[PDB]
């Protein structure tokens, strides 16, 4: 049903190599252990994706509903030119690209008028915002998707740390399930921001993410 | 030490003392001017600060018994222009060319309407 | 009507200013006290109005003569027009900075420089310190401030200051900002190195001996950064 | 040992050893021949500057102590145009030279202890 | 509820003078802003100095900036000392400063570091506008607090939001929210130790990625970046223990825009 | 408790503490200039709250019963 597409374009897109800029964490030597990755990860979640992608995913979703055009491309605008680091740019642009093109190619189903006008529209659009106003076109549920979202980008976040560090399954495992709170925390925090704190300016991860283009072997993409 | 050698020096010939403290804190802070006075009568100018580094704790001295506070004419009374004319003033008095980037970036009030 | 020798004053000022605003009618190029007298007059009349404010004027007083109004070198000779003017709220300082663009073609007094810079404090080697500001209020420092005996709120270690002071052109300071860690340059004191006044914490010659006892004064009256030994002799005077 | 550039010595001090000036709206450019100051210890006066006590004005003066100082004048005389601090004493000329106090700047005359 | 008598604006316009350098064409000011004639160094670019006659930023304050540099103006564009925002107890302290260069112009925007103290609310709004030949290198500094007496982001909120638009056309975005109450501000994503903070962006600047990496490697004592951004312009990402490499650094890439 | 202030009875009058004997005073300001000279010379200047550090300082260095200060005293330029 919708779950069943929603993991099958998920699968499709995003495991089918980005660092976001953890490999230049791992490269300095501060995330190393268990705590350490579990820390980076509840910063990164807390500041850079809940302030770029869970509220972009929101004010997409919202100016879906209300078919706002013009809102949608001012935020991919916004976003654009918010993203400092150009690793984490092009990932975005990226993974965007990717998902308009499965959507467009592999699934074989009427997405939605509204949906097919703004990905021929479209210039830059990002993969949460692609993500929100799919959601929006299909009539998933916010805080559904949103969770659904977080869930899928932190599983790949923890699968790449446990590649990268190196971890154990074991300890993916065990930060995949300790970070079940904060994941809630985060929806409801996103249920109540706004507008305004959109891609509020993350200081050091934008640093590390700058710095990944000087790391000497880059075995991520970004 | 020159409010410590003055003060004793004007007690022992019956003779007023009048200060204009550091502004800077360069030596210290209001307090340390006050233990330097120690308790000895003393007439204070500006008493108010006039935008000196003291200032705005420099007031606390007017509520001791051994300072005898004044103001001056410029601050008083409170006027829609009094803070316009305060910088000028200042550099002029204190003899900072306003053509020197030194002495401009030295010439720091910290004066306040309130 | 009780006339004041002030009023007389600006009377006089007025009245050189109208006759410089009818010389400029006529079209005569102002000369330097034309141009002052002209723009102090402007002032006290918009003053007197009482329509504008002391800003207001200060903006206004760089408008009244255009470059062609006056003769070569008096814009550089005009630097700031100070006037007191009677507001409705009393007397004002109106300064009236750069009135008159300078042409550049004939500049009074004009320096003519090397292109050589001063070597200050030549033959005088300096010590690099890292200073920290504790207290909750900017300090300023001067050129020629003994630095050992600099406010308490300053946190260094003064013991490497002591006979010292900053290496920077004489006349300048150097502001520590609250929370604010800088490092100076410091370098000794010249001549006979008698450190009198300043916090009197030596009030005697600079040597290693009074530095023994400066830094128990000073750790005996609070200064940051200076370290005594516990165990420490006094001497008969001190 | 630090090094300013002249343009910026010239605006705190006035012109050096080798620096022209034009005399008023004239052709005429008068040069600084010598300079009896020593550079990075001229005397100054203001909020922070160099003429305060025990840092030019001298806490041990001189029996010759001077009554007024002129700082970094550029002395334009029938003997030299040149740059220097003049020390009068009783009505009289007492010094030409670098002046200020000896406990803590050196080459300062007896006659010119400020 | 502003403690000065009249509202806090600074409008200034520069033009070229007559005898070829920046010149002030207009000027207005009410406190605490204050302007000064000019400074021409004898080799960089002619200097202006914002006054600001206060010890800092306290609550109630609402400052309206507009600077209007004109056509082939070299202008760098400093401040008296740090801007330290003060204990607003329950309002904020706010400045909106637009700045609009002009054709073939260069503005070197390098203001003080900014100093929130405990408890500061302040509210930064600053929008750039330029032309297709402006250059513009801007510049913010940003201390957790007084350092050395440990006061690290006891202050209430800061907002800084910086718009700059080229042609008309938004070319960099910026929005700097920091609460300590909302989140730790020393995490490893934030400030990770840090407690000085500097982001520079560089505009239609003819200076290489490369060499900007290279000047923020050789600088000692900064963990810092430099990427290009959509619009094809620098943009420096800086943290230090200290505000003294954070302005080494910013005065090293200046002198490298403008040896050029 | 006590620094600044005098025995609240009639001028001229005094109080009595005998050996070993406890007894409840009432102290009252001391008015005019509140100028403290001469006594133990323990103030010898302004009576005020920062006199009354210095005042402490030197009543536990002299030993007198009761007086109470910091064992890390600061010192002033003059006291």
């Amino acid at each position: 049903d919708n779950e069943f597409l929603i993991l099958q374009v998920n699968d499709a897109v995003f495991p089918i190599t980005h660092s976001f800029g953890l490999e230049t964490y791992i490269q300095q030597k501060k995330v190393t252990n268990k705590e350490s990755a579990l820390e980076y990860l509840k910063a990164n979640l807390s500041s850079q994706f809940l302030y770029t992608e869970m509220l972009s995913l929101k004010l997409t979703y919202e100016s879906a509903l209300q078919q706002d055009l013009k809102k949608i491309l001012g935020v991919e605008e916004v976003i654009m030119l918010s993203t400092s680091p150009m690793e984490l740019r092009l990932a975005n642009q990226k993974l965007g690209n990717r998902f308009i093109k499965t959507l467009q190619a592999m699934n074989e189903l009427d997405m939605g008028e509204f949906f097919n006008a703004y990905a021929q529209k479209t210039k830059d659009p990002t993969h949460a915002t692609s993500y929100g106003v799919f959601a929006a076109s299909l009539g998933i549920e916010l805080k559904k998707a949103l969770a659904h979202y977080l869930d899928a980008q932190t599983s790949n976040m923890v699968i790449n740390c446990v590649k990268s560090v190196p971890l154990s399954q074991n300890d993916g495992q065990k930060i995949l399930l300790s970070l079940q709170s904060p994941f809630n925390q985060l929806i409801e925090k996103t249920l109540e921001l706004d507008e305004s704190h959109l891609c509020t300016a993350s200081v050091q991860n934008d640093i590390k993410a700058m710095q990944h283009e000087s790391l000497y072997s880059r075995l991520y993409m970004s | 030490s020159a409010i410590n050698h003055a003060l004793d020096v004007a007690d022992k010939y019956d003779v007023q003392v009048a200060i204009h403290t550091d502004t800077l804190n360069e030596a210290g802070c209001v307090e340390d001017t006050m233990a330097a006075i120690a308790g000895r009568t003393m007439h204070t100018f500006h008493t108010e600060g006039a935008g000196g580094g003291h200032a705005p704790d420099i007031i606390k001295v007017a509520g001791e018994h051994n300072i005898l506070p004044a103001s001056t004419n410029p601050t008083i009374p409170f006027t829609v222009n009094t803070e316009a004319e305060h910088m000028d003033m200042l550099m002029v008095c204190h003899h900072l060319d306003k053509s020197i980037k030194e002495d401009v970036q030295f010439a720091d009030s910290r004066i306040r309407p309130q | 009507m009780k006339l004041t020798p002030k009023e007389l004053d600006k009377l006089m000022l007025h009245y050189a200013g109208e006759l410089a605003k009818k010389r400029k009618e006529k079209g005569i190029k102002l000369n330097y006290v034309e141009a002052v007298a002209l723009i102090s007059a402007h002032i006290m009349e918009e003053a007197r109005a009482g329509k504008k404010t002391a800003a207001e004027l200060m903006q206004e007083g760089r408008t009244l003569l255009k470059p062609d109004d006056v003769m070569d070198g008096v814009a550089s000779m005009i630097h700031e027009v100070g006037i007191e003017a009677m507001f409705p709220d009393g007397t004002k300082l109106v300064t009236v900075h750069t009135p008159i663009e300078a042409n550049g073609k004939l500049v009074p007094g004009e320096l003519f420089l090397k292109n050589e810079d001063i070597t200050i404090n030549e033959g005088k080697k300096a010590v690099s310190v890292k200073v920290k500001n504790v207290g909750d209020r900017p300090v300023q420092i001067g050129s020629h401030f003994h630095f050992f005996e600099v406010n308490r709120c300053l946190d260094f270690d003064r013991e490497k200051t002591f006979g010292k002071r900053l290496d920077i052109a004489s006349g300048t300071a150097v502001r520590f900002e609250p929370g604010e860690e800088k490092s100076v340059e410091l370098i000794d004191i010249g001549g006979n190195r008698r450190i009198f006044g300043f916090n009197a914490l030596v009030d005697r010659q600079a040597d290693n001996e009074s530095k023994k006892i400066a830094l128990h004064r000073a750790k005996e009256r609070g200064f940051h950064g200076a370290k005594s030994d516990d165990n420490y002799v006094k001497t008969i005077k001190e | 040992m630090k090094k300013i550039s002249r343009k910026e010595y010239v605006s705190m001090y006035g012109p050096t050893t080798g620096d022209k000036v034009r005399l008023g709206d004239t052709d005429l450019i008068a040069e600084v021949e010598h300079d009896y100051t020593i550079y990075g210890e001229e005397l100054k006066f203001g909020g922070g500057k160099t003429l305060r006590e025990g840092m030019s004005q001298s806490n041990n003066p001189s029996k010759e102590e001077l009554d007024l100082i002129i700082t970094n004048a550029l002395i334009v005389d029938y003997t030299g145009i040149y740059k220097a601090d003049i020390g009068i004493k009783d009505g009289k000329i007492a010094g030409i030279g670098k002046g200020g106090n000896k406990d803590m700047q050196d080459g300062v005359k007896n006659n010119l202890s400020v | 509820m502003n403690t000065y008598a009249q509202e806090s604006k600074l409008r200034l316009k520069t033009k070229i003078g007559a005898d070829g350098r920046c010149v002030i064409e207009d000027n207005f000011f009410t406190p605490p802003f204050k302007l000064m004639a000019p400074f021409y160094p004898k080799d960089d670019l002619a200097e202006i100095m914002l006054l600001a006659v206060s010890p800092g930023m306290m609550r109630g304050d609402a400052q309206d900036v507009q600077l209007n540099i004109g056509p082939n103006c070299k202008l760098r564009i400093t401040s008296q000392s740090f801007e330290k925002i003060h204990n607003t107890e329950d309002g904020f302290a706010s400045r909106d400063m637009h700045i609009v260069v002009g054709e073939n112009a260069f503005l070197d925007f390098a203001p003080f570091p900014l100093i929130p103290f405990e408890n500061a609310h302040f509210k930064g709004n600053t929008t750039i506008s330029l032309r297709s030949s402006s250059q513009l290198l801007y510049s913010a500094i940003i201390v957790a607090g007084r350092v050395a007496r440990n006061e690290l982001f006891k202050f209430n909120r800061l907002h800084t939001k910086i718009s700059i638009l080229q042609d008309e056309k938004p070319i960099y975005y910026d929005n700097t929210i920091l609460d300590p109450k909302t989140t730790d501000l020393n995490n490893m994503c934030m400030f990770d130790g840090y407690t000085h903070y500097l982001n520079l962006v560089l505009v239609n600047c003819p200076i290489e990625l490369s060499g900007v990496r290279e000047c923020i490697e050789e600088s000692e004592g900064v963990d810092g970046a430099v990427s290009e951004t959509a619009s094809s312009h620098l943009c420096v990402k800086a943290l230090a223990k200290g505000s003294e490499p954070l302005l080494h650094l910013r005065e090293k890439i200046a002198r490298l825009v403008t040896q050029t």
